[PDB]
């Protein structure tokens, strides 16, 4: 169970260094620069 | 009980738990 918890720690909730997928990649890069 | 209750009833690690759950290995997997 401890190894399962450690694997969950290493896999889940480990996206902190990426800012949780960079907050949707800067919100889709400011919604495609708010223009098209 | 800590791992089998705290994260079981409320699986919200981060809000209701901490990274010290890995330290559980340091008390269980290590020993």
């Amino acid at each position: 169970q401890a190894d399962a918890q450690r694997a969950q720690s290493d896999a889940l909730a480990k996206q902190a260094e990426a800012q949780m997928k960079q907050v949707e990649a800067q919100i889709r890069l400011a919604e495609i620069e708010l223009k098209k | 009980a800590n791992w089998r209750e705290r994260s079981d009833l409320t699986v919200t690690v981060g809000i209701g738990n901490m990274n010290k759950d890995q330290q559980m290995l340091h008390l269980m997997r290590i020993w």
